[PDB]
């Protein structure tokens, strides 16, 4: 171990894409 | 305030108080004016004595809800350009050290811990708002604003820049001509290893 170990905890979003809107902006509709 | 709460109909609201009179404000005419001593006579501790009014807490409302939900954006907020200008300069040091009022981003006290606060109003990173906290989610609507102020630890998202930035500037005075030319460099190592 090493005094104040470091944790940058990138909290688990399970990170995953997500769409965009402009891309088949017909959703407008 | 309160609601019809014998209501007959479903309502998204079935019964709501509202602590109308803020009169937490005059807790903070003391406490405030208390801390008009000096700035960190501000304290989370303070934070945490929301407790202390009505033996409650601060979910603040009124004008006293937009300040405690800016309350972090508040002091933060020069900080914020204290980066955007001055992380070419030096204060963004100070900056830093004032998100760690806000968090504990910071690679310390992991055995100090309850010394921050025998109650865990913090965590060992404050990874939430200092005053704030997570909740139950919510179903869409959001012109940008609503984003600006989303009740989720997105905000992060700062201390992420701010880090970036102070190894920026490091990398930028390493820019300048010096023959100790890695050297304190080894602080943009530590940094860019932190993530």
């Amino acid at each position: 171990l090493f005094p104040e170990p470091w944790d940058n905890f990138c909290r688990p979003g399970a990170i995953e894409a997500l769409d965009s809107p402009a891309s088949y902006l017909l959703d407008l509709y | 305030l309160q609601f019809p709460e014998a209501s007959s109909a479903d309502v998204w609201y079935i019964g709501k108080q509202i602590r109308l009179n803020t009169l937490f404000a005059k807790e903070l005419i003391g406490k405030a004016s208390r801390s008009l001593d000096l700035v960190l006579s501000w304290e989370t501790q303070n934070s945490r004595l929301e407790e202390a009014i009505l033996g409650g807490a601060a979910e603040l409302i009124d004008l006293d809800g937009a300040n405690g939900i800016y309350f972090w954006e508040l002091f933060f907020h020069m900080p914020f350009m204290v980066s955007w200008r001055f992380n070419v300069e030096q204060r963004y040091e100070d900056a830093n050290r004032w998100v760690k009022y806000l968090f504990n981003p910071f690679e310390c006290e992991d055995e100090p811990a309850l010394l921050l606060g025998k109650p865990p109003y913090w965590n060992s990173r404050p990874l939430v708002d200092e005053p704030f906290k997570g909740y139950s989610l919510t179903q869409p609507s959001d012109p940008d604003a609503i984003a600006a102020s989303d009740p989720i630890h997105y905000r992060k998202a700062v201390f992420n820049f701010l880090t970036k930035n102070i190894i920026d500037q490091g990398d930028m005075e390493y820019r300048k001509l010096q023959p100790s030319a890695r050297t304190l460099a080894r602080l943009s190592y530590s940094t860019a290893s932190s993530l």
